[PDB]
């Protein structure tokens, strides 16, 4: 029964998108982003992040908003190669359009999250877009 | 001119991620990293610069016979990107 | 004897340089993201806030600004830490000193301290400072 030997980048992603109701710090969504420029960690990464897509829900939505954040902040800032992978799983992003969540005072939580990955497949369906985008990210 | 202006900016970003793609292999991964990213948005500041010498060349330049020895030399340097830095940091990020 | 980290708290509270650099800060702000660092950067700050008083203004007053600092670039898990001893922090609202030359300089720690405090004690105003900060 062995470890899950999480690696360095693992863990950079599964702290990124922990249960905190404070988002990831910019650095460490920078650090990630470098991750992407390399087969191993870019595979890791994407891994890791549509993870979360598929093992959490309910009152672990912030999860999954922080993992399309993280994804948001990738396609602005990581790999054109890893935009590509992004796009060749859309699938696996799209099945989180109707995600649903009520908390324990009845305000719909779920709404960030499909809100969210509205914005997120309109930025990957429009290359002119992206290129946009990657633009903006630099001068700022 | 300004167009003398963006070809020196385009000649010396080539060369400049030319540099780093040579030296990218022998860095550790960490910084490897680094100098890939840098080396993409200079792959894509030569493509703008492109774009924008082919508007300055149409706008400033009215000898026909010129304007054709540009035009070529646009197209050569386009096919110079695309072999010499584009395909070159796909491969390195590939793997 | 000090440990590396608990060092690098140290520095960026000295009087010398006055300024502290943004590069030692993202030092100090890496180590808050594993356990080991994380409790001894915490426990050097509060420290601080307990050890320092009167004409020792500056270091508590420095504190402050790191910790500022952490809250905005630092680990999820320091900002859980921090808040879980905002009690520590807030008995520095009444912090007084009045210098040799009659000028009160505890004010700045305790213009400072509500700032955190107004900070740390609101989760939409920590977002939007994180978010803040990689929009720079």
């Amino acid at each position: 029964s062995v470890d899950p030997n999480y690696t360095e980048m693992e863990g950079k992603v599964r702290e990124a998108t922990n249960n905190e109701p404070w988002g990831a710090s910019s650095t460490l969504m920078d650090q990630i982003s470098q991750g992407t420029y390399n087969f191993r960690e870019r595979e890791e990464i994407l891994s890791m992040i549509f993870r979360r897509f598929t093992e959490k829900a309910g009152s672990e939505w912030r999860q999954i908003y922080k993992a399309l954040q993280l994804l948001d902040y990738l396609i602005k800032h990581g790999s054109e190669r890893f935009i590509d992978d992004t796009r060749n799983s859309i699938n696996l992003i799209r099945i989180l359009e109707t995600f649903h969540y009520i908390d324990s005072q009845g305000r719909d939580q779920g709404i960030n999250v499909r809100t969210r990955v509205k914005a997120l497949i309109e930025l990957l369906s429009d290359d002119n877009k992206i290129r946009a985008e990657r633009k903006k990210a630099r001068e700022t | 001119s300004l167009l003398i202006s963006y070809e020196s900016d385009f000649k010396t970003t080539l060369e400049q991620a030319k540099a780093s793609l040579a030296e990218a292999p022998s860095q550790p991964l960490s910084q490897r990293n680094t100098t890939l990213k840098h080396v993409e948005q200079q792959q894509d500041e030569l493509f703008d610069l492109l774009d924008q010498m082919d508007v300055e060349v149409n706008n400033s330049i009215g000898d026909a016979s010129e304007r054709a020895t540009y035009k070529a030399k646009l197209r050569e340097w386009k096919k110079t990107i695309q072999s010499d830095i584009k395909r070159p940091l796909q491969s390195l990020v590939d793997s």
